């Protein structure tokens, strides 16, 4: 009676870990994708900023 | 005394479950860490690229500006100077008290 | 310790310069400090009309 | 009967203690591993930052 | 009852401290690992920087000096008043 | 004993940085001869 | 005391350095103190233009 009752609790915990791993694993993959995406975004943003400075400097030199 | 008997059997089972919780924690916090690592690493890559690109742009501005200064140094110096000074003087609370004036108080809030 | 010593045992003066500057930034990081400088200072030597 | 009950509960506490002790130990070693992985990643970033500084 | 009651209490605390004791150790070990790792990175970053400075020490010192100053100066309140008047009150809180 | 100068400087700067960063500072010119504490 | 003595006896000057520095951190930890330094101080020797 009590033995079976506590056996069910142990089986449920094992399933949770497995499911938790899966969900956690997925989050890790997603995090890496977002990380590289942000890097490229910054790169493009910084690339344009360099072009802008050139233009700004040209105007100043002309002035 | 029968009540205590089943409690002890439940204790053994309770030991095994706590382990699973700790195990799950390890199998859940460790992947998280791996994700947090690729984030900071990607950020560093951006930093390197960012400073490099920013440096290039600034360099270019300096290069162009340089010959202009070499032509009329005094005129360029005066203009740039006044322009910079004007900005700071107009963003601060100036006093302009004569040299005579001595002791003061900062009054830092 | 060993690592740092070896790495910096080639140019000690440069290490002091960099490390000192880093300390300053982290020391005065908070905005609860005052710096009563003077205009005749060396750093502000370019605030005087050329 | 009262005396038998008291000794039976002591065995139950030991089990709980063990489990709690084991759980703490497991979490402790896991935290160490996580700290190591995060520290390693932070060391690689510094190298990358240094390259930019040197090039800049 | 009291004897058995206190006996259980003593028994209880004993493994409780063991876990705490082991945890404390683990924490110390983590610190050690981090320290060593942090050292390496700093050394590595420093190393690369060094040859660059060897080429232009004056320009490198200037740039880095202006950069640092600007940051600290930008945060802390400034005065820029004649040092001749060497009398002042701080009025702290 | 291997590198006393290098390790001594590091410790000094390290410790200093901590205390300096956790305490209020003035930095007023050494020439200054008057100052008011105004405590509680 | 016995333990501490023999250990530090080896290098008395070095023990003073670390111990003293430690005390500063443990003493000035709180944020209810002030440190009125100067720019002429040897710690801020690098705050002046190179």
């Amino acid at each position: 009676t009590e033995v079976s009752e506590a056996i069910y609790n142990r089986m449920r915990a094992e399933r949770e870990a497995v499911a938790r791993r899966h969900r956690s694993q997925g989050q890790e993959e997603a995090e890496k994708l977002r990380a590289t995406a942000d890097y490229e975004v910054t790169r493009t943003l910084a690339e344009a900023e360099r072009q802008g400075r050139i233009m700004r400097g040209e105007g100043d030199a002309e002035a | 005394v029968k009540a205590a008997f089943d409690d002890a059997i439940a204790a053994r089972e309770n030991e095994q479950q706590y382990i699973r919780e700790a195990e799950a924690y390890t199998n859940e916090v460790q992947p998280r860490a791996n994700g947090q690592a690729q984030r900071i690493l990607e950020e560093a890559r951006a930093y390197k690229a960012q400073t490099i690109l920013e440096a290039q742009g600034e360099v270019a501005r300096f290069a162009k500006l340089l010959p202009e200064y070499k032509a009329a140094p005094e005129i360029t110096r005066e203009r740039l100077y006044i322009e910079t000074m004007e900005k700071v003087l107009g963003n601060t609370r100036k006093v302009l008290v004569n040299d005579k004036g001595g002791n003061l108080m900062v009054l830092p809030l | 310790a060993k690592l740092f010593a070896d790495a910096f045992s080639k140019d000690p003066d440069f290490y002091a310069f960099i490390r000192s500057l880093r300390a300053y930034e982290n020391s005065f990081s908070g905005n609860q400090d005052v710096m009563v400088m003077s205009p005749d200072s060396d750093f502000f030597r370019y605030m005087k009309t050329p």
